């Protein structure tokens, strides 16, 4: 009974988050750290 | 009455972009090294504040 319940494979590290990505409302309020950058600041390029 | 064409930079650019007036070109000789030349003395003018 013990030879079933293998552990081929199992890697308890390398296991998908259980959250793949934020939610959609959250992405509907654009007041974050991400949206500054995308709809705040501007942006006119580097020159130096 | 007569400078080194090369004393005042052609255009204002890398640390001189966005600078306003005339700045002075860095890589023509200075006056101290082996020697000072009294050809690039229009050069040595300093700022004031």
């Amino acid at each position: 009974m013990l030879d079933r319940a293998s552990q081929t494979g199992i890697d308890l590290n390398a296991q998908p988050a259980f959250l793949s990505d934020r939610e959609a409302d959250v992405a509907a309020r654009t007041d974050g750290y991400i949206d500054q950058l995308v709809s705040s600041l501007s942006k006119p390029g580097v020159a130096i | 009455a007569k400078k080194d064409p090369n004393t005042i930079m052609s255009a204002n650019s890398s640390y001189a972009n966005g600078a306003n007036g005339s700045v002075t070109n860095l890589e023509i000789p200075a006056a101290f090294g082996y020697t000072p030349d009294f050809r690039y003395y229009h050069a040595a003018a300093d700022y004031t504040r």
